[PDB]
């Protein structure tokens, strides 16, 4: 998920502008929802995901707010200690105590129903027993116990007017999620929120501690260590899912990491380009992130280094002649299905060689599949979401830049040998595996270009529609499942505030009993694919001037 | 008027609701969610509460079971008992708009019932907050906010300092794993400010 928002020093003709495109992954029906609340304090216009009562990107005219997932660190394993003798039971503070339990039967369609336990310590939920150790692992949640808080939270910050009474709002969402703000004075604000545990001296945040008591958390960290900052003198704030301040730790999962290598870079190079942007120019911004390829940037000048010696007629050096042409940015040719140029697969395939021969050489099986992932990774209906520099490119990247990396080489990723032998060998892999496929003439390869498709099965691979309701777009673009932009005080325009969004396939998944499908089942379908963008209404003027229907209820509570 | 719910819905299907109290404001917005994307709400809930076999098969009691194991719904709902009137009416109202709306479709399925509904074999049951409240739980707290391997991560040191050695083996995982990374690029300038805590990256524990 990305998010620019570009201040009063950095926004030309606007005092601010907010760009957000969360990555949920692509289905049919539309991940996110649109609405409008008007009364009870809320004057509020965007959309939001599984329709939660609180809108996650929108505006209420006076600020706008966005979100980026924060992958902080929130949650910790503890070992709890059992005893053969008493099942049910666990050592805490030197007592054995009882673990909470409940009963839980599925039912199963045209099948036999299965009932089992779920059991869960003053720890949080237990994920699997050792029995050999007598260990039983229970997942503590910095946000347990916040669940509701969190989703009022996100409604009750739809009604602030201004920084302190939107951080308000922000010091109560406990999951660790990046909270944006924009206002019509110009003002800019980002605040990385979430419930952090403040855990006892010595305690490793990446691996399992204790559960006898010792290791327990002293409680949760004040708001006031969560990052934030107001009005940077950067004049901008963005982020890609990457590092929300110095010595600030991501999650513990073995394949996240912020290092050198970041995607959000990308982001940066194009607000850093020119002193200000437009909302032209800064909605421009997810058409060229959408379809940069995010590796060669980072190992271009390892190639070329590699390759400076080399003879014209060497093969190795004619790919990265190749690379060198290029500004990684992917487009289709006219067949809508190949792109224009070959790098993305010289890329794949050489980091895929390189990998193998240096993170995934060091790492003992069955670990090393963690780090052999190029990043390119897909589906024959394109990538399930958002793409990524790999972990183990990560790594890669901080074995290449040598001393330039803060992070100690503890184990030679060469192995002894020169990088660019390894460089050269992984060079000497890509064109014996492409030139096999296309030919030795790399100015006629036609690479194949990913996709994207709207998934009939929503993320966790249940269907929320018919098979066939799934819907395909020849482009994949590295881009929001949703991307919506907020442009206060424009000088323009006499109105205060402008703001479009774009929920493809479109606002309604219904389909009538006899198979007509809805007026708004497909109609942003098509505006999504070549990044353009429809109006939000806010205003009772606005609304009634495009109001399509209109239906009015009482109701008695 | 108190009881009054206006709904508008704009040129590309959009619905603006206005209404005067929190429980007014929310029915509506139940209402006109249970009018656009009933089924694909039907099935987030059985996804977010571990349901979804009831109605599609053994394929997926795997996947309700690993549902259920991951929360616990009585601590969900105490929360929701402990709500102010205001807050809770924000949940109850949505439930309440979108059984308005469930039950007409149920009262005239051969017009309003959502083919999809028809094509898996079974029909849409009311909702309540804590169903509300679950849609969220279990598509933002466990899909956004529950990312841990810590059980994998100690395998992965205990392989790397067999291989290794101790001292060896923890300066290796330090480097695919790392605490922090000076070098990584912080949406927070390090002028404006820098984190304060200091994390142990040698598992004392
Ligand atoms: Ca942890």
């Amino acid at each position: 998920s990305n998010m620019w928002v570009i201040g009063k020093s950095k926004a030309q003709d606007a005092k601010a502008i907010m760009v957000n495109g969360p990555q949920f992954g692509w289905y049919a029906p539309a991940y996110t929802y649109g609405i409008g609340l008007h009364g009870a304090g809320y004057d509020v216009t965007g959309n939001t995901p599984f329709a939660y009562p609180g809108l996650v990107f929108g505006h209420n005219g006076v600020i706008s707010w966005g979100s980026t997932a924060g992958l902080g660190d929130d949650v910790d394993i503890f070992a709890e200690r059992l005893s053969a003798e008493k099942p049910g039971y666990y050592l805490h503070n030197g007592k054995w105590v009882k673990m909470l339990s409940r009963e839980e039967t599925i039912t199963v369609k045209n099948g036999q129903a299965e009932t089992f336990t779920v059991w869960r310590t003053v720890h949080g939920n237990i994920l699997q027993t050792d029995q050999t150790t007598q260990t039983a692992y229970a997942k503590s949640r910095a946000w347990d116990g916040k669940e509701v808080a969190s989703l009022l939270a996100w409604t009750h910050q739809m009604k602030a007017k201004n920084w302190q009474e939107w951080t308000q709002q922000a010091a109560k969402q406990a999951l660790t999620i990046n909270w944006y703000y924009a206002d019509v004075n110009g003002n800019i604000g980002y605040v990385h929120t979430g419930a952090y545990p403040d855990r006892q001296s010595g305690h490793d945040p990446r691996l399992p501690v204790p559960g006898t008591g010792k290791w327990d958390w002293k409680g949760l960290l004040p708001f006031e260590m969560n990052p934030k900052v107001y009005n940077p003198q950067s004049g901008y704030i963005a982020n890609w899912n990457n590092s929300p301040q110095k010595d600030y730790p991501a999650s513990d999962l073995f394949a996240f990491l912020w290092g050198g290598a970041d995607r959000v870079t990308e982001i940066d190079r194009l607000l850093e380009q020119k002193p200000r942007l437009t909302a032209d120019q800064a909605w421009d911004v997810i058409r060229q992130t959408s379809r940069q390829d995010l590796n060669l940037r980072l190992f271009l000048p390892t190639l070329q280094a590699a390759t400076s010696g080399l003879t014209q007629s060497d093969p190795r050096r004619q790919l990265v002649e190749t690379l060198t042409r290029w500004d990684g940015i992917n487009l289709l040719n006219d067949d809508g299905k190949t792109w224009q140029q070959p790098g993305s697969a010289i890329l794949n395939v050489w980091l895929t060689s390189m990998l193998k021969r240096t993170v995934v050489a060091a790492v003992p099986m069955p670990f090393d599949k963690w780090y052999s992932a190029s990043g390119y990774e897909t589906t024959q209906d394109g990538p399930t979401g958002s793409l990524n520099i790999s972990v183990g490119a990560k790594i890669l990247y901080e074995a290449v830049q040598g001393d330039k990396s803060p992070i100690p080489q503890a184990v030679d990723l060469f192995a002894g040998k020169p990088q660019q032998e390894v460089v050269l060998a992984a060079l000497e892999d890509t064109w014996e595996t492409l030139s096999k496929r296309y030919g030795n003439n790399v100015s006629n390869w036609k690479t194949p270009a990913m996709a994207l498709t709207f998934r009939a099965n929503n993320f966790f691979g249940v269907p929320q529609a018919a098979a066939e309701e799934t819907r395909h777009q020849a482009e994949y673009q590295n881009r929001g499942t949703e991307n919506d932009m907020i442009v206060f005080s424009p000088t323009t325009s006499d109105r205060p505030v402008l703001a479009w969004d774009v929920v493809a396939p479109g606002q309604s998944g219904f389909i009538a009993p006899d198979g007509t499908v809805d007026k708004h089942y497909e109609d942003q379908l098509k505006m999504y694919e070549n990044f353009g963008r429809k109006s939000l209404w806010l205003t009772k003027q606005d609304v009634e001037a495009h109001k399509e229907s209109q239906e009015v209820l009482h109701v008695q509570r | 008027s108190s009881s009054e719910i206006k709904i508008v819905r704009d040129e590309y299907g959009m619905p603006h609701i206005y209404a005067n109290d929190t429980w007014h404001l929310f029915y509506g917005y139940g209402y006109v969610v249970a009018q656009d994307r009933l089924f694909q709400m039907e099935m987030a809930r059985r996804s977010t509460q571990g349901t979804v076999a009831e109605v599609l098969g053994k394929d997926f009691v795997k996947f309700d079971k690993d549902i259920r194991r991951n929360y616990w719904p009585d601590a969900i709902r105490a929360q929701i008992a402990a709500l102010s009137p205001e807050d809770m009416s924000i949940l109850q109202g949505y439930a309440d708009g979108m059984n308005a709306w469930i039950d007409k479709v149920n009262t005239n399925p051969e017009t309003l019932l959502p083919k999809q509904f028809n094509t898996f074999g079974f029909t849409p049951k009311r909702w309540e907050p804590f169903d509300v409240a679950m849609i969220f739980v279990g598509t933002m707290a466990n899909r956004f906010s529950d990312s841990t391997s810590e059980i994998d991560n100690l395998a992965l040191l205990t392989a790397l300092k067999d291989k290794y050695g101790v001292s060896q083996g923890m300066a290796v995982f330090n480097q695919l794993k790392w605490l922090v990374n000076p070098s990584a690029p912080t949406t927070i300038a390090v002028q404006e400010s820098n984190y304060p805590l200091k994390f142990n990256q040698q598992n004392s524990q």
